[PDB]
């Protein structure tokens, strides 16, 4: 499980080259912005703006890929894409599911990053 | 057993609730209510009533396995009878259900024809 939240990949690449600190200094970053993403997610859920809805999600998707965070990447990936079938109906569990697993994956990241080093 | 028997599936969010959910309706088992995590699952506990627990063993803010053992802690549910569907099938994660007191384990992926057995076994056993 730890495979379909990380994006091992990637990370086992940036840690060839550079080295640990960019990720968790990117990761310090994620966790500052992120509760203030959601938040906002959440706000235009009920108040049904499509638009800020998609934003958002495309701003989450970039701020997860960045740091490595898969799962988080890819489930922004379907809250910015109303063209997929049945996106409404659909739509409020994928942030229901943001919502609850961020932090979780964010420590399986940071896990990870220790083992590895 | 009984049909009003109340079920909670705990899952955050995958297939499993789906599935879980209309092998039950099929059984004959409709009062069923979902939960996300060991947490969630707590809290919606409390309001009593629950016969059943099956959930999953990788979740946030609280694992299946913690949510187990929370609940033999507890005496006033100290037996409620929980079952673990997980896809985690090494020796460290099957020993550790047995002796938290796990009534049965269930490895993902699975069908149908087990997850009836597994549960038509421990209604026997405990003889709801």
């Amino acid at each position: 499980k730890s495979e379909a939240l990380l994006d091992i990949p990637m990370l086992e690449q940036y840690l060839e080259l550079v080295g640990p600190k960019l990720i968790t200094d990117g990761l310090a970053v994620f966790e500052k912005m992120m509760p203030g993403y959601v938040s906002v997610l959440e706000s235009n859920l009920t108040a049904q703006d499509k638009k800020g809805i998609v934003e958002e999600g495309h701003k989450i998707k970039g701020a997860a890929g960045s740091v490595g965070l898969r799962h988080l990447q890819q489930l922004g990936q379907q809250i910015q894409s109303p063209d997929l079938p049945a996106w409404e109906d659909n739509v409020g569990e994928w942030i229901e599911e943001m919502k609850e697993e961020w932090r979780h994956d964010v420590e399986v990241l940071k896990a990870w990053v220790a083992k590895a080093t | 057993a009984d049909k009003e028997l109340k079920f909670l599936v705990v899952d955050d969010f995958s297939t499993m609730r789906r599935i879980v959910r209309n092998l039950l309706k099929e059984l004959g088992f409709n009062n069923v209510e979902e939960a996300e995590d060991g947490v969630d699952a707590l809290n919606k506990l409390q309001a009593g009533g629950y016969g059943f627990v099956i959930s999953d063993w990788n979740m946030p803010n609280m694992d299946g396995l913690e949510l187990l053992k929370t609940i033999r802690a507890d005496g006033a549910m100290s037996a409620l009878p929980v079952l673990m569907v997980t896809a985690e099938a090494k020796k460290e994660n099957i020993i550790a259900a047995a002796q938290a007191g796990a009534s049965g384990y269930v490895v993902k992926p699975f069908t149908a024809a087990t997850l009836e057995e597994k549960l038509n076994k421990i209604f026997e056993k405990l003889g709801m």
